[PDB]
């Protein structure tokens, strides 16, 4: 509500003590939008490892998807943000959860070649088989994105 | 003996007035050039005999319903005159294959970008998301512009095969409508992606957008020769380029050419063809009219190499040859309805690339196929 719009702004503009008062005023850490985004997707795109804590403390669903099938995990390694990435694995993240397209966090770790992601999600269990929509895996991203490297390691399917 | 002009409040009447004054020096023809406004809206309430003016400027797009209803002359140019012109320009004053209206100026978006935040803007689509992330580390967007109103996102969904109606030598299929084809949906699933990754949201309108550009919050932003003067006065260094490619091919915005149509129930239909061809659709004419008010990119060759040397209207010129001239059909009307309907929902995700633009597809009068 009031304060539901003002966490989510909050936790994508990193203002940590903004957060701190609302969430003492009442704001509900679940709190989504139209589209199914919490504040912990946002913290996570953005960034913001403290604020990211700070939620999950709060009882945050570390497994919140929205309207695309992205949790905040999708959002995390997408944007190459590893400290956030361990974080959410080890608060529960669905380490293969799936957005409407079937991408896993794996896929889009992938898109960018971000190896240290790409390991400990790996290490998480990562599905490396997983396949998409467009029947691609991985493997299959990071040739189309040209990230030789990350290739070349993903070969242990 | 009397020429009656009827022309936007927005535009440079006080100089298109200015070129009157020397028609009825040399004629002795009474020139009246007036502004009112809901002009588009009434001269066909007006116009529908009796009596209304002589001349009306307005974007092509609203000519055809115009000629639909039998309410323009048609002009018959000489070839001489024709050549003076840029050839696409006649595409868009042209209603089943009959010359309705006089091309004057051309319009169309281009990229706008923070010199500063971007030395060379990305000459493809699919360069942005990296330039986003590589931005939003500096506190930076890459790109921020009006995803509300299909006109604005249009230039990417048409990019790769999309249009609004066949176009086959000055005419329209109006039961060929191209929204709902592969190429369209590659391009809106470009854009939804976009907004999936957060490169940008589904909220941003044209405030929005342009306050964000013009605080250099953003990079750049997609928008035309009518938000430069505000640009001017953030003193933002910015310039002004072609849009980005989208799969090798150049991105399609919809061209806008204001022109000059002939009432077809005027009794001195000569006189304002006199008018036209030979007063304002000169040199020294046109340029009487810019110095009131900027026309932007110009359909006379002539006049158009000059304005040319200011490098944003080179580029609202390039962009607009790589466009797709806007259908001046009536069955426009429900476009515009349909698709502003299918970009929003999909962008939202409350509806998938598909489906949107399937129901896109039928809602502007085209088949699903």
């Amino acid at each position: 509500s009031d304060l539901g719009r003002k966490l989510l702004e909050a936790a994508r503009a990193g203002q940590d003590d903004e957060v701190r008062i609302l969430m003492a005023n009442g704001a509900d850490v679940n709190a989504a939008d139209n589209t199914g985004t919490t504040p912990l997707h946002l913290a996570a795109y953005s960034g913001h490892l403290e604020i990211v804590e700070v939620l999950l403390k709060h009882g945050a669903d570390v497994d919140a998807s929205d309207v695309f099938g992205y949790t905040p995990l999708h959002l995390a390694a997408y944007w190459g943000h590893l400290e956030i990435v361990e974080v959410l694995l080890k608060n529960g993240a669905d380490v293969n959860a799936m957005d409407s397209d079937g991408m896993t966090p794996l896929h889009l770790a992938a898109k960018w070649g971000y190896l240290e992601i790409v390991e400990v999600l790996l290490k998480h269990g990562a599905d490396v088989n997983a396949q998409d929509k467009f029947g691609k895996t991985a493997f299959d991203i990071s040739i189309d994105n040209g990230n030789e490297d990350l290739a070349e390691i993903l070969q242990k399917l | 003996g009397k020429l009656v002009i009827w022309i936007n409040g927005d535009k440079g009447y006080n100089g298109l007035a200015e070129v009157g004054k020397k028609f009825e020096k040399d004629t002795g023809i009474k020139v009246t050039v007036e502004h009112p406004d809901k002009l588009e809206e009434k001269f066909p309430q007006v116009a529908a005999t009796g009596d209304g003016p002589d001349i009306i400027f307005w974007a092509h797009d609203r000519f055809g319903g115009y000629a639909q209803s039998g309410l323009l002359a048609e002009i018959t140019p000489d070839k001489a005159f024709q050549d003076k012109l840029y050839p696409f320009t006649w595409d868009a004053v042209r209603y089943n294959g009959k010359l309705i209206a006089y091309p004057i100026a051309v319009e169309a978006l281009s990229l706008i970008y923070n010199k500063d935040l971007l030395p060379n803007p990305p000459k493809t689509w699919e360069e942005i998301p990296a330039l986003d992330k590589e931005l939003k580390a500096k506190g930076k967007s890459a790109l921020m512009f009006n995803l509300q109103e299909p006109y604005f996102t249009w230039p990417l969904i048409a990019a790769d095969g999309g249009y609004a109606f066949k176009y086959e030598n000055g005419k329209y299929d109006i039961k060929d409508v191209g929204v709902d084809n592969a190429g369209a949906k590659a391009g809106l699933t470009f854009l939804v992606d976009l907004i999936k990754n957060k490169h940008m949201n589904a909220d941003t309108d044209y405030s929005i957008a342009e306050a964000a550009f013009n605080k250099g919050e953003t990079a750049m932003t997609i928008n035309g020769p009518w938000a430069w003067s505000n640009i001017d006065t953030s003193k933002v260094n910015y310039g002004v380029t072609v849009l980005p490619t989208f799969k090798g091919q150049p991105s399609k915005p919809f061209v806008g050419v204001l022109s000059a149509g002939i009432n077809a129930a005027s009794p001195n239909k000569e006189l304002a063809k006199e008018f036209l061809e030979n007063y304002l659709l000169t040199d020294e004419g046109l340029e009487a009219v810019n110095k009131d008010k900027p026309l932007g990119a110009v359909a006379l060759k002539s006049y158009e190499e000059e304005l040319a040397k200011d490098p944003r209207i080179a580029a609202t010129m390039e962009n607009a040859q790589k466009g797709e001239i806007m259908p001046n059909i009536p069955q426009m009307s429900a476009f515009w309805y349909a698709v502003r309907t299918a970009v929003i929902n999909a962008a939202s995700g409350r509806q998938t690339v598909d489906e949107a633009l399937k129901d896109a597809q039928t809602g502007s009068g085209g088949t699903p196929g």
